[PDB]
């Protein structure tokens, strides 16, 4: 629409579809991190890197669990953040007034003649 | 917490002392917590096997006693004129409080005692001093809102902290000058926010927590010892030293993320000139870090040959290797962190 | 609008496609004068002269439109050159006559 | 080009690192005295 | 003539990365479907449209 | 685009398995072939994937790296011959390549910077790890500290652009034109260093002379282009400011090119001479780039591709000679036509390309920068004549002096050229010619 | 040793000369040479250059030339200048009248 | 000439049979890259 | 190691690069400014503009 209402801009509509890697990147990233961290420990102790896979599974499992938990909390923090902005906009409609959208017909800015 | 049950106590009472300061709703309450913290650190710091250690126990005591003394002096004076824990418009009486706190933390103009007491500390002692003891002082400075005094300390901190460090060879003394520089970044981050400072401090402690262990686990105290240090896989030694680069804040590693968020906020607040002096001065800090990496990046050395073997503690090394892994690959986990938004 | 990018992106690509068509409509006209000079020599001056007149006019119109923008020329820049050109025309008359 | 470049800059930076070393090679009293001087100036400005 | 041996059998792992890499971005294009057959330069005529969308 | 990235990532473990040095390049060459099939790009960004796209500009530079980074493995067979931490060496290149691919394939300015410098550290390990001469330290710092000193201030200039544009994406930036004088210096003095400009080139002769053969390839091959590529993206919204200070840069680079060519004639080291030849041509690239005209932009993109392949090529030959004669000085290296006559052919073709000889892709780009510069000002014809004249004066001296005369006397017996070396040289030069046929693609990025 | 006139005339298939790809295992050295040639040449240069030549018209340069002819014929017949000097028609534009400008710098 | 109301598939727009094959099974149609770019610029503009 | 700003070196370096750069950078600025002034003033009709295609 021709209007610039800041509250409209913030408000979601559900049109956006989050990417495929979005709901899995933090779990999978931590899971790989846990395993890789376990790989150092054996290497640091000059043990066969895949010896004692128990520790790999634990670190991988612990990584996934922690990743999912913190990812769950992340969205609440983001959801709350926009909620704050939307509420603050509503309280001060004067400081965020609706502005009209100019088009290039009604403006004359400079250009840079390279020559 | 290394030798006896008594050392366990002093560590805890240090935690209680720091907490009392940062949870206190008045200057007087805050000052008490500093006194609690003072005597929790000295016994941990004093050991009579070393002629040097007792000297360290002294310089710290005289400095901290003076700091708390002058700190209490101004706080009484502050509420003698305002009758509130807070000053409506900052003035000289609030500056005096700032001066004490900076000396309490060894900022640039009053840092002299801080490296000069690092000769006679064990590595585990230096970590407690470098990281934890800087919590209470710096956290109270967030209350005071003087700009030029705080601004001056930053400019001198990064400069003195860097240039002084070039000339050292003692790693304990080198890290002190390195820590003074990171202190400069905090105070810069402290005039803009705290959440950055809380984030930045946590990362700073993380990296120092790592580098201290590597020296502590292998008891290295001088640059020469790095070259003489024996490791089975020169690849392994090469990778352990790649933590210094993170401490230098290079972006491929985790240690830059802290520096990065401090610039995305300082720049947002139009403090462009400060960043020039700071970031430029960090290069000199990055320099002597590379002087340490001379013992790792080149990877075939002339070394003494009466050692074939590495003798190391497991649990410290076990925790050190985990911490090192993130210190090199910790960047891709910025996605997870939700404390910057 | 000054805030939407898809509509700007739509026009920038359209401007670029039209630029190619207009770049080489000049090229075709050059090839005509190119070919007449080879198909009409030795008496080619009389016959290529009209073709070159078509060519030189096209170049100027080409240079009035896309000229002096350099690389990064885009729909916005080309249109804004036109707005400034027209303002100068009504005030100082056609270019080449100088200002008043 | 390297007079204003590196080799001189290092020769200057190292020269200052020498000077800061001597400034750190003093008794503990001097540094505290420096602090007290700073306090006294702030107190004097307070009366004004 | 290739002069390849059993060691190249490990090559399947990098080829595994190729297919996984191909799959994701292909999955990404299926997330790009809000100007699909709607832009002014390729948008379908209003009415009596093809059943299957182009690309 | 992710097809490339995940291919490289899963090739990382090949560094760890033993006797996999040669199986790596094939995976590195094969991916170039796969990447070579997916050319359907345009001026605007294409094949979006979460933040990774590619236009015609980024494509050629990416494909150049894959080719060059693949030749690094061929050139540095000595690392395999002496098992000199080859596994670590391989991991350095695979990491380094990934940083490059992301750097060019990044769609947002902040990312470009994020991987811009990050590629440096893998290069820095390369110099110290595998360099012979003791000076790799004193040349290791120059590469690191010239770059960091001018890249850190660039980071501020990047963030200051969010608070105005609100984003980093390149297309959205072009809609703005900024007027602040310092901002201009915080996004070009950082790239003018890495080009390099004549007065701030002091790191280039040190890094190239001391770095190993492979490090010489990538330093001369892709690092000098990241400065050039960066400029092509950020003069779009510095057009107005570019007009007030361009004449400073054009004069310095043009006069800088001439003066360096004389410096080339007074060199006596093969590695030094080739490195100083890089500054000479890079002066023309930068000069035409700042002219901002359609020709100067397309030409600059072309020459960066061509020059990288050539200068990378010429570093092969210096390594071949150095490997046997043991010394890189011109006095030692004489009359090599009488030891390795088959080699001398490749010396000529790569040398000839460096002096803008036809039908190479190098001459196509150089014709264009020359056009833009002349159009910029007819006074530029003076040195632009000198620079093109002297740009052959040292090339002949490089080729003729090292190949023609009577053989050295003290040299001890050494092996003759091997098939690996010849195959390496062909892959450097042969594309540099055939690319002229399809300059359609690697020219019109605008 | 003291090799003979036939040890030089009866080449021993025992020692071997390396093609620069390996110096220890003879079959390995030939094996790397063969595979490296195949990809670098038989695929990257032969198949690559072939595929390049038949690449579809992706820059819309061949397409333009078709427009440059059709577009030229239509407008050479239509009594319009062969290249329009206006990005949009001047009459469609709405100039800001002089009082609006207020001394704004105008450039050509 | 294009029939009155016929929509060609993108590969129909080229002459040589090999070029038809590449554009049909080896490369993304020009429409696809054009219309993905529109989406991405739309979302990116919403950031700012 | 054996360099010193001895005046002879400065005098050598001064005329060597700095003035050729300065004098010639001045010439470029001068010539373009004169040429630019005509264009801004509107002196040159689009018929007569050189390097139309550059
Ligand atoms: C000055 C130079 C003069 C010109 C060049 C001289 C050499 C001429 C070569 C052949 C010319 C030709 O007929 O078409 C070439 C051919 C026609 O391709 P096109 O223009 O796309 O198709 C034309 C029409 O679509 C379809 O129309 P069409 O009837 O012309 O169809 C083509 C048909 C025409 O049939 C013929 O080629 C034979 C006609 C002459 C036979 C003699 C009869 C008299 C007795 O067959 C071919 O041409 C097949 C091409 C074979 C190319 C092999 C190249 C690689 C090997 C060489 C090394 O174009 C090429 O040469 C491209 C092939 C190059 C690929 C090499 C890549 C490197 C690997
Ligand atoms: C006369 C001495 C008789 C022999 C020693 C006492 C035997 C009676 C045992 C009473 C309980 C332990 C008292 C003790 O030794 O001090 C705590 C000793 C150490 O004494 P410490 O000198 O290190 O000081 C202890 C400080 N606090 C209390 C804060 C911990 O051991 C412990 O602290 C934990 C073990 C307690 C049980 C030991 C039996
Ligand atoms: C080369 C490897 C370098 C690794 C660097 C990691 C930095 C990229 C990253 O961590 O995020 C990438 C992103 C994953 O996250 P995303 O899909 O955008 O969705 C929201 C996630 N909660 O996913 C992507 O952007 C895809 C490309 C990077 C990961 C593959
Ligand atoms: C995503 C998050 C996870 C990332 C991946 C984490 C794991 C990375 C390290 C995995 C390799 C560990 C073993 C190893 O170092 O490779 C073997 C060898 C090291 O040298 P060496 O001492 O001889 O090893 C003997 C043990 N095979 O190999 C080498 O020579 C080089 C090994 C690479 C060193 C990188 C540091
Ligand atoms: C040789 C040694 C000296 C190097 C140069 C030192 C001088 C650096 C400039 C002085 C410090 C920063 C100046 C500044 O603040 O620039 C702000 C300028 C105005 O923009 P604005 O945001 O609108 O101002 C606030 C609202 N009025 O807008 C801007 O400039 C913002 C864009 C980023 C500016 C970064 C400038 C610092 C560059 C440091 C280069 C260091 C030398 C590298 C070699
Ligand atoms: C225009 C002139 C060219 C740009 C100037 C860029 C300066 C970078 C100079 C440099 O390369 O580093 C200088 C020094 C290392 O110099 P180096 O060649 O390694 O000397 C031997 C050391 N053993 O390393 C250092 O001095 C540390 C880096 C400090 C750079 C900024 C200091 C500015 C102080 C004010």
């Amino acid at each position: 629409s021709a209007v610039n209402d800041p509250l409209e801009l913030l408000t979601n509509k559900g049109t956006h579809e989050p990417s495929f890697l979005s709901p899995i990147w933090n779990p999978i990233a931590c899971g790989v991190a846990g395993v890789g961290a376990a790989i150092f420990i054996n290497w640091g102790f000059r043990k066969p890197v895949f010896s004692g896979i128990q520790k790999h599974i634990a670190f991988g499992a612990i990584g996934v669990g922690a990743g999912a938990y913190f990812d769950q909390k992340r969205n609440e923090y983001l959801a709350k953040r926009d909620a704050v902005l939307r509420h603050y906009i509503e309280l001060h409609p004067d400081d965020f007034p609706v502005k009209e959208r100019k088009t290039y017909g009604q403006v004359l800015e400079s250009w840079v003649p390279v020559r | 917490m290394f030798n006896n049950s008594s050392k366990i106590l002093f560590i805890t009472i240090m935690i209680i002392g720091t907490l009392i300061t940062v949870t206190s709703n008045s200057w007087l309450g805050a000052w008490m917590g500093l006194e609690i913290n003072l005597l929790s650190f000295i016994p941990l710091l004093s050991d009579n096997n070393n002629l040097m250690s007792t000297e360290a126990s002294l310089k710290y005591f005289l400095t901290q006693v003076l700091a708390s003394t002058v700190l209490l002096f101004s706080s009484i004076l502050l509420m003698l004129k305002n009758n509130m824990n807070n000053e409506i418009n900052e003035s000289f009486t609030s500056m005096i409080i700032m001066s004490a706190l900076l000396l309490k933390s060894g900022a640039a103009p009053f840092h002299f005692w801080f490296p000069n007491m690092m000769e006679g500390l064990t590595w585990m002692n230096a970590l407690m001093l470098m990281t934890w003891q800087k919590i209470a002082p710096l956290m109270l400075i967030s209350y005071l809102n003087i700009k030029y005094l705080l601004l001056i300390s930053v400019i001198l901190s990064v400069i003195i902290g860097a240039i002084g460090g070039l000339n050292q060879t003692s790693l304990r003394k080198l890290m002190a000058f390195s820590s003074i520089n990171h202190l400069g970044w905090m105070l810069s981050s402290l005039m803009i926010s705290e959440s950055i400072w809380l984030i930045y401090f946590f990362f700073y402690s993380f990296l120092s927590f790592v580098l201290t262990f590597m020296f502590n686990i292998f008891k290295l105290f001088h640059l020469n010892q790095l070259f003489s240090w024996f490791v089975n896989s020169k690849i392994l030694k090469f990778t352990l030293f790649m933590n210094f680069l993170s401490l230098g804040g290079l972006p491929p590693f985790l240690g830059f993320l802290p520096k990065w968020l401090v610039i995305q906020q300082l720049t947002l607040c139009n403090q462009y000139f400060m960043l020039t002096l700071m970031m430029m001065s960090t290069l000199i800090t990055l320099f002597f870090y590379l002087r340490i990496c001379y013992s790792a990046f080149m990877m075939n050395y002339f070394e003494n040959n009466w050692i074939m073997k590495m003798n190391m503690n497991s649990i410290n090394y076990n925790m050190y290797m985990i911490m090192t892994f993130f210190s090199i690959f910790g960047l891709f986990l910025i996605s997870l962190f939700y404390f910057m938004f | 609008y000054t805030d939407d990018a898809v509509c700007r992106f739509e026009a920038d690509q359209q401007f670029r496609r039209d630029r190619m068509v207009d770049n080489e409509i000049v090229n075709i006209l050059r090839q005509r004068f190119e070919d007449c000079t080879l198909y009409e020599a030795p008496d080619h001056m009389v016959k290529c002269r009209p073709l070159m007149d078509q060519y030189e006019k096209a170049t100027e119109n080409w240079f009035i439109k896309y000229g002096d923008l350099g690389g990064y020329a885009n729909a916005k820049t080309a249109y804004m050159k036109q707005k400034h050109r027209l303002i100068w025309e009504r005030r100082h008359g056609p270019v080449g006559s100088g200002m008043k | 080009s390297e007079y204003f470049g590196g080799q001189h800059l290092y020769q200057k930076l190292s020269m200052y690192s020498k000077t800061l070393f001597l400034m750190h090679n003093n008794s503990l009293k001097i540094y505290l005295l420096l602090f007290v001087f700073w306090i006294l100036i702030l107190l004097i400005l307070l009366f004004l | 003539v290739l002069g390849l041996d059993k060691r190249a059998l490990w090559g399947a792992l990098p080829l595994l990365g190729f297919a996984i890499g191909h799959f994701l971005d292909k999955k990404e294009t299926e997330r790009m479907t809000m100007f699909r057959d709607k832009s002014a330069l390729y948008g379908r005529p209003a009415g009596s449209e093809g059943k299957a969308p182009s690309w | 685009m992710l097809k490339i990235i995940f291919f490289l990532l899963f090739l990382i473990p090949f560094c760890f398995i033993n006797n996999m040095y040669w199986m790596v390049q094939i995976m590195m060459f094969f991916i170039s072939f796969i990447f070579l099939l997916m050319n359907n790009f345009m001026n605007y960004w294409s094949e979006i994937s979460y933040f990774l796209g590619c236009d015609m500009l980024s494509y050629g530079l990416i494909l150049l790296s894959l080719w060059i980074c693949s030749l690094m493995l061929l050139a540095s067979e000595m690392i395999n011959k002496h098992n000199n931490y080859k596994n670590l060496f391989l991991l350095n290149i695979i990491i380094l390549l990934l940083l490059l691919i992301l750097t060019f394939s990044s769609m947002s300015l902040f990312m470009f910077y994020l991987f811009f410098e990050s590629s440096l550290i893998p290069t820095l390990f390369l110099i110290l790890g595998w360099g012979y001469q003791p000076e790799r330290l004193q040349a290791g710092l120059y590469l690191l500290f010239y770059t960091l000193l001018v890249s850190l201030p660039m980071l501020i200039g990047i963030f200051y652009l969010m608070n105005k544009i609100g984003s980093m994406n390149f297309y959205l930036m072009n809609n703005f034109m900024f007027n602040y004088d310092l901002l201009y210096f915080c996004l070009l003095c950082a790239f003018l260093v890495k080009m390099p400009m004549f007065l701030v080139h002091l790191w280039l002769p040190k890094a190239h002379v001391e770095a190993p053969v492979s490090g010489s390839m990538i330093l001369a091959g892709i690092m000098l282009k990241l400065g050039g590529y960066g400029m092509l993206r950020v003069i779009s919204f510095l057009q107005l400011m570019n007009l007030k200070y361009s004449f400073v840069w054009i004069s310095i680079s043009l006069v800088g090119g001439v003066l360096v060519s004389l410096v080339c004639l007074r060199q006596t080291d093969l590695k030094a001479l080739i490195a100083y030849s890089s500054v000479a041509h890079m002066g023309i690239v930068l000069s035409g780039l700042l002219t901002m005209t359609y020709w100067g932009l397309c030409g600059s993109y072309t020459l960066m591709i061509a020059h990288g392949l050539c200068s990378s090529g010429l570093f092969c030959l210096a390594n071949v000679s150095y490997e046997r004669l043991g010394s890189r000085s011109m006095l030692i290296n004489k009359g090599l036509l009488n030891f390795m006559p088959s080699m001398t052919l490749w010396w000529f073709l790569l040398s000839s390309a460096n002096m803008a000889a036809p039908p190479t892709l190098n001459l196509l780009g150089e014709i264009y920068l020359l056009n833009s510069i002349v159009s910029w000002s007819w006074i530029s014809m003076i040195l632009l004549s000198f620079l093109s004249f002297f740009s052959a004066a040292y090339t002949l001296y490089l080729y003729s002096f090292s190949q023609h005369g009577k053989l050295f006397s003290g040299v001890y017996s050494f092996s003759s050229g091997k098939i690996r070396e010849y195959l390496l040289m062909l892959l450097h030069w042969l594309p540099l010619n055939l690319l002229i046929l399809k300059s359609e693609s690697f020219m019109l990025w605008l | 040793t003291s090799l003979t006139t036939e040890d030089f005339a009866n080449p021993s298939p025992k020692n071997w000369q390396s093609y620069g790809f390996d110096y220890k295992d003879q079959v390995e050295d030939r094996k790397a040479t063969k595979s490296t040639f195949f990809v670098t040449v038989t695929l990257c240069l032969v198949w690559g250059s072939f595929y390049w030549a038949y690449l579809p018209d992706t820059q819309f340069r061949n397409w333009a030339q078709r427009e440059g002819f059709l577009e030229l014929r239509r407008r050479e017949l239509a009594g319009v200048d062969l290249v329009s000097p206006n990005y949009v028609d001047p009459a469609s534009i709405t100039l800001p009248s002089d009082e609006d400008l207020g001394d704004t710098e105008i450039i050509i | 000439e294009i029939p009155e109301g016929y929509e060609p598939k993108h590969w129909e727009y080229e002459k040589h049979p090999i070029s038809r094959f590449i554009s049909r099974y080896i490369l993304n149609s020009d429409q696809q890259n054009y219309e993905k770019s529109l989406h991405y610029l739309y979302e990116e503009n919403e950031k700012a | 190691e054996h360099f010193k700003p001895t005046g002879k070196s400065f005098r050598t370096g001064l005329f060597a690069v700095v003035l050729p750069i300065a004098l010639y950078a001045w010439a470029l600025k001068a010539e373009r400014d004169g040429r630019e002034e005509k264009y801004r003033t509107g002196q040159v009709a689009y018929k007569d503009r050189q390097f139309k295609f550059i």
